């Protein structure tokens, strides 16, 4: 998904 | 692909008033609707996002609501510093922008205050003379500004700029710039701008004579 | 202050190509994706592209895939766009922003840089002159003066204006630019401040033509008329 989360997700 | 609208297109409202801006998506997007604030020739800043939170540091007179297809932006109270232009924006698939709805102010009358410039000694060396006539912080932007030399009113040789409305005051200012060829201006000696506004009891004349300064 | 800078637009021919860079600074750049959004007056804004933390997730607008490509160097904070085979529709301010990281199913963007002009065109760079508008007798009024800076005969757009390297901000007014009959562009800057000060205070305008790497700085001396 583009709209997904692009920064880092640590959890 | 996901089509936001905006409207109204522009408003025009004075300090104090509360601004409403709609905002229509032409498929359903959740509550994935941000909204950012742009002033001219600034970058845009973002207000609020998922539809209803304020990002922090923006003032709380900006709230957001809707979901689905309809969402509002409302200004409680507009203040001077809220002179802009607002997007909508949806991030339920990639991004996509409505066409902006631009914030003017209406405030009291203001007289401007004129000033001009003959051309600098280092452009006439160059060949040609710009002579500017500066009008300062006045409302509304409707002026009249003439150039006449030697009592000769011109036509063809000036070029105004505006620019956008304060973010204190809600003023204009504006430039006339008239432009002449180096051996034009050495056949003439008194150049003036004369102005014309709703805020000054008669017209304002700003001159000099070529060679004083 | 969290930040990001663009840098590379100008006059590029159509055909050719132009590598766009941001720089990023005041938060942590390797953790961030990243946007490029353009702008014009007539279709507004268009997202362009957008790139993971990581540099390996990317995506494109329709309108520019197969001819923008979008990258980053963590190690620089920098972020790119190298834009091949532009068009005169690509002409545009370009803006590099921030993903926002708010908790959510869905993600956009937050913070946005000044952006940097693109003019697809034929016509060739020129950089500015600038002049003094000197303050005097003719340009003061109850107290206070007006002085500023000419800056003219340039292309492509933007020019920008400091005064006194940014220290100067109140009652500056900078205005938009002029399109002269010969193409080329012209705008100024003025000023307003005490009469009472035109002797002791040293007033420069800073003049930058970013498309053709042109920066003058001009003191402004009070004329005795």
């Amino acid at each position: 998904d583009p709209n997904a989360n692009p920064n880092v997700d640590p959890n | 692909d996901i089509q936001m609208t905006q409207s109204p297109s522009t408003l025009s409202a004075s300090v104090g008033d509360r601004v409403t801006i709609t905002c229509r998506a032409s498929q359903s997007i959740s509550s994935w609707l941000a909204w950012y604030q742009q002033k001219p020739g600034k970058a845009p800043k973002v207000l609020i996002y998922q539809a209803s939170s304020l990002e922090s540091g923006v003032p709380s007179r900006f709230s957001g609501s809707g979901s689905g297809t309809e969402f509002t932006l409302t200004i409680s109270s507009l203040q001077p510093d809220d002179f802009a232009t607002y997007y909508c924006q949806q991030y339920n698939s990639y991004w996509t922008f409505g066409q902006g709805t631009k914030v003017e102010i209406k405030r009291t009358v203001a007289a401007p205050s004129v000033f001009i410039f003959p051309p600098s000694d280092e452009q006439l060396k160059s060949g040609t003379a710009s002579v500017v006539c500066l009008l300062n912080n006045f409302y509304p932007r409707e002026a009249k500004v003439q150039w006449k030399v030697d009592n000769a009113l011109q036509s063809g040789n000036s070029q105004e700029s505006v620019t956008e409305q304060d973010s204190k005051d809600s003023t204009y200012s504006l430039s006339s710039t008239l432009t002449l060829s180096k051996a034009d201006y050495e056949k003439h000696k008194v150049y003036a701008c004369e102005v014309t506004h709703q805020g000054l009891s008669s017209p304002v004349t700003k001159s000099f004579n070529r060679g004083e300064c | 202050q969290v930040q990001v800078v663009e840098s590379g637009g100008g006059a590029v021919q159509p055909g050719r190509s132009l590598r766009l860079s941001c720089a990023a600074s005041g938060f942590t750049f390797s953790n961030r994706g990243m946007h490029w959004v353009r702008q014009t007056p007539g279709k507004g804004l268009e997202w362009v592209a957008i790139i993971w933390y990581d540099g390996g997730n990317k995506f494109y607008a329709d309108s520019v895939k197969g001819r923008f490509t979008i990258s980053r160097d963590n190690s620089k904070n920098t972020l790119y766009l190298q834009m091949n085979s532009l068009r005169d529709e690509d002409t545009a301010v370009y803006y590099c922003v921030r993903a926002g990281d708010w908790k959510a199913d869905k993600y956009t963007m937050d913070v946005w840089g000044q952006g940097t002009t693109v003019t697809v065109s034929s016509a060739s760079t020129k950089g500015p002159s600038v002049f003094p508008l000197a303050p005097s007798s003719k340009s003061t009024s109850g107290g206070t003066a007006a002085l500023g800076c000419l800056v003219k005969d340039y292309f492509p757009e933007p020019v920008t204006v400091s005064w006194n390297s940014g220290a100067l901000t109140s009652g500056v007014h900078t205005f938009p630019a002029v399109l002269q009959s010969s193409g080329l562009y012209s705008l100024s800057s003025v000023v307003t401040v005490p009469s009472s000060s035109l002797g002791t205070q040293t007033y420069i305008c800073n003049v930058n033509h970013k498309p053709s790497n042109t920066k003058v700085d001009k003191k402004v001396e009070p004329k005795s008329c």
